């Protein structure tokens, strides 16, 4: 998948 | 232009723009209540940090699609498409830093505040740096990891390791150094250290406290997972 | 602002901001290819709705949000902020009505370009009776009826009753008959009749046109299992 | 749900 950020 | 309306009626505004996904308008009511000159409170930060964030979350959703079609493509209207598009995310991340340096951040005494600006402003010079190609990349780079330096050093002074603020900074910063710096090791250490000192302090937490920190903690370990 | 853009870049600029999920911008690119003055293709009138329909869907779908809100506050800001939204919607109708009077319809010939056209009229002027509440309520709902029944007539005489535009005509027609013009019956007829005459048009089809003209008559299958 | 339109 897309990795994270917040 | 929201110069004329009341500092509670454009944050009213940007909640009703909100529950309405009508971001850019959101960002707009935001951009003027700061404009206001009083300091922001908690909710209020948080409003302007998600219509920012879904704002040039969009264009860099497009620019993404347009750079990817352009390489297949190696006329000229994708090229020319990509730098409107491109053209247009600079002048956002542009609007959101010239709001956090006049003056958002000077007068941030609070390490909630302080540390929470700070890591939008590593965040924005990291979107200026997606898109980067000139003689100023490296200065780019350079200004989004010292903005994160220094809300990691005020974190790790004056937060808890389960306080959401500084399990986001480090999430952001640790995919700075994976995908920017390209220091993969580093993005690593930092996502996994970050982890194992927040198990080590959920105890402390009531459950609802525990919840908003679990639910960053789970976007480190999909990193983790991603990257190992 | 794209008089300077050959027709084929606006076009092919409409085709990426699409793949982007840049709708506005995809809007903006269609206006300016119509204001070139020549008629468009069929893919191009797709584009064309497809823009103004998505630019408009998310202000249609803001201001039910805002309305939804409003009503149940029965301060000025969530009125002041739906009748922003509702000028702004508004705006998007006229410039879309007046790209059809000037001159996409006088100037389309063929039952496909000019039942597609009338359509669309019928479909802006539908969106504006949504938020109508003046002296012109009423003749706004008779402007998007006299143009949905004229589409109406021309489709039935010159294409067949699978022809898909045919059957979206008469999908959205039947749905200003429910809930613009309170004419449930005549909504429920209407579905009825087209998804019939369709049916027994069918064994006409290749594999092709039938998947295409089986997604819309699916649709107006969901709305009488709605409304009956 | 919503009816639909196209
Ligand atoms: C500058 O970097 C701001 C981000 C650093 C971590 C994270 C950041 C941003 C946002 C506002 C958006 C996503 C979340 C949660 C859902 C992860 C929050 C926030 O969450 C707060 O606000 C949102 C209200 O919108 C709620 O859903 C949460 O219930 C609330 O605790 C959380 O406390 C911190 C402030
Ligand atoms: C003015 O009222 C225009 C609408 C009347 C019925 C319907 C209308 C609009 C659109 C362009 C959008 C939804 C669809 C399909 C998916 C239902 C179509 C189109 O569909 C065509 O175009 C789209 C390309 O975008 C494709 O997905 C289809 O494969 C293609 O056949 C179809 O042939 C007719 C023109
Ligand atoms: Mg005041
Ligand atoms: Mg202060
Ligand atoms: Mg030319
Ligand atoms: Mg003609």
């Amino acid at each position: 998948k897309r990795r994270k950020s917040v | 232009a929201m110069g004329s309306m009341e500092r509670a009626s454009l944050i009213q505004k940007a909640k009703l723009a909100e529950q309405a996904e009508r971001y850019e308008d959101m960002a707009a009511f935001m951009k003027g209540a700061v404009e206001k000159g009083e300091e922001l409170s908690c909710e209020e930060r948080n409003l302007l940090s998600v219509a920012y964030k879904n704002v040039v979350g969009g264009q860099r959703a497009a620019w993404r699609v347009l750079s990817s079609i352009e390489q297949k493509s190696n006329k000229p209207e994708v090229r020319e498409y990509r730098e409107k598009v491109e053209t247009e995310l600079q002048g956002v991340c542009d609007t959101v830093l010239g709001l956090l340096d006049s003056h958002l951040i000077k007068e941030a005494g609070d390490a909630e505040s302080r540390v929470f600006y700070l890591k939008m402003k590593g965040d924005y010079y990291r979107y200026l740096a997606e898109v980067a190609t000139g003689d100023d990349k490296k200065r780019i780079i350079d200004s989004a990891r010292s903005a994160y330096q220094e809300a990691m050093d005020i974190s790790k002074k004056e937060m808890p390791p389960t306080n959401p603020i500084r399990l986001g900074l480090a999430l952001n910063f640790s995919v700075f150094h994976y995908e920017i710096a390209n220091s993969p090791e580093e993005a690593i250490s930092l996502a996994k250290t970050t982890f194992d000192e927040a198990m080590a302090d959920l105890h402390t937490l009531s459950e609802d406290s525990y919840k908003d920190s679990t639910l960053i903690m789970q976007l480190l370990r999909d990193n983790l997972t991603l990257w190992t």
